[PDB]
């Protein structure tokens, strides 16, 4: 119900549809389902804040079209 | 018009605009929630599950309010929302800006003890200059942010969407720098290859960093942490005006009669929904406008300061 972008520091963008009530862990699963990166190697950062897997996108007040940064561990 | 609320319209406006407060049931997400009481502060409309109500939607168990904001400058879609920028306020007291000293509106008011005020033009300048100078602060909890211009303690901006005032491209730049700073704070490193700038989290054991990742995630360059050159062998060398600040303070620069029965009513926090405690009148009115309570007053100034 909400489109967001997942962006590497390299500038590769991955468009993903999410529910604002979805947990950050569910976001990582969607990244796996289309880029094949295992969630355990994914670090999501929003506006400099490392995101909590048990928190929701709505907790960060992320709106449609906004960007989460992905870093590989 | 009195506007209590300002949003960042990412839509056609591409700027800070006066906003409209709306409320729905948090369960069915319909406009079917009759609030127990009106909101009186920012906390009431920003923190989930703080205010209660009765949902009128058939067989809905919801008793919780979900508030949202829309830009009030443009004809909105039903689904769209804009982020509320709580630091911003109409400058009704005609306070001067900390930077340009001019009287402007709206203004951003920092949450420092001095409640320093700055115009949106000067706030933009502050943000742009600080972003270039790598002077943004990385907080392990609050993210990538700035305090009050004057450097007041406990003034770091918490609602990071305030930085949208940078504009779309500069905001993206702000978010890239935030992630970059976050990586460095996590003990990681940035790939030094021009056109890459990948965020890599190696161990302090392995100082053999390979830019791992395919289909545009990594470049494959192998580098040494110290020099930021190709993997080496072993160890190889190879200003705020004082008077302007003083004047730019929100605060340092009770009851009201019923419009029908002139009997004094006391305000309930910041809520502008007033009900007269006089049985023969009991008028429902707006503290600000002095008209009968309506949906326009709700959207524009349900509560204030
Ligand atoms: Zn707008
Ligand atoms: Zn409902
Ligand atoms: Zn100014
Ligand atoms: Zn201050
Ligand atoms: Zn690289
Ligand atoms: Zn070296
Ligand atoms: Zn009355
Ligand atoms: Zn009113």
């Amino acid at each position: 119900s909400m489109l967001i972008k997942v962006k590497t520091l390299t500038g590769k963008e991955i468009e993903i549809d999410i529910e604002p009530t979805d947990k950050v862990e569910r976001i990582k699963e969607r990244v796996e389902e289309k880029e094949g990166i295992p969630p355990q190697q994914q670090r999501l950062i929003y506006s400099g804040k490392q995101m909590n897997d048990e928190k929701t996108a709505a907790d960060y007040k992320i709106l449609g079209g906004s960007v989460l940064h992905l870093v590989l561990a | 018009i009195y506007n209590s609320f300002y949003v960042y319209c990412k839509g056609p406006c591409q700027r800070v605009q006066p906003g409209k407060l709306r409320v729905q049931c948090s369960t069915c997400r319909q406009a079917t929630l009759t609030l127990t009481q009106g909101p009186s502060c920012w906390d009431d409309v920003l923190i989930p599950n703080r205010m209660s109500g009765e949902c009128q939607s058939p067989h809905c168990p919801g008793t919780s309010a979900e508030f949202f904001f829309k830009c009030g400058a443009h004809p909105t879609s039903d689904k769209e929302t804009s982020v509320a920028l709580h630091l911003i306020a109409t400058n009704s007291r005609n306070i001067t800006c900390i930077t340009c000293t001019d009287v402007r509106s709206p203004v951003l008011v920092f949450q420092c003890n001095s409640r320093h005020v700055i115009c949106l033009d000067c706030f933009h300048l502050y943000c742009v200059t600080r972003l270039n100078d790598r002077q943004f602060v990385h907080d392990p909890q609050l993210g990538y942010s700035l305090p009050c211009v004057a450097g007041c303690p406990n003034s770091l901006i918490k609602e990071l969407h305030h930085f949208r005032i940078l504009g779309e491209e500069q905001y993206n730049r702000y978010q890239q720098y935030g992630a970059e700073e976050c990586v460095l704070q996590m003990g990681g490193v940035l790939c030094p290859r021009p056109g890459c700038g990948a965020g890599l989290l190696p161990e302090p054991d392995q100082r053999k960093v390979t830019c791992e990742g395919g289909n545009g995630l990594g470049c494959g360059f192998a580098f040494c942490r110290e020099c930021k050159e190709a993997y080496h062998e072993g160890e190889c060398s190879a200003r705020v005006d004082e008077r302007a600040a003083e004047q730019a303070r929100w605060e340092a620069a009770t009851t009201k009669p019923c419009p029908r029965c002139h009997v004094p009513v006391e305000k309930n926090g910041g809520c502008m929904h007033m009900k007269c405690p006089q049985p023969q009148c009991r008028l429902e009115w707006c503290w600000n406008c002095g008209c009968e309570w309506n949906r326009v007053c709700m959207g524009d100034h349900w509560f204030d300061v």
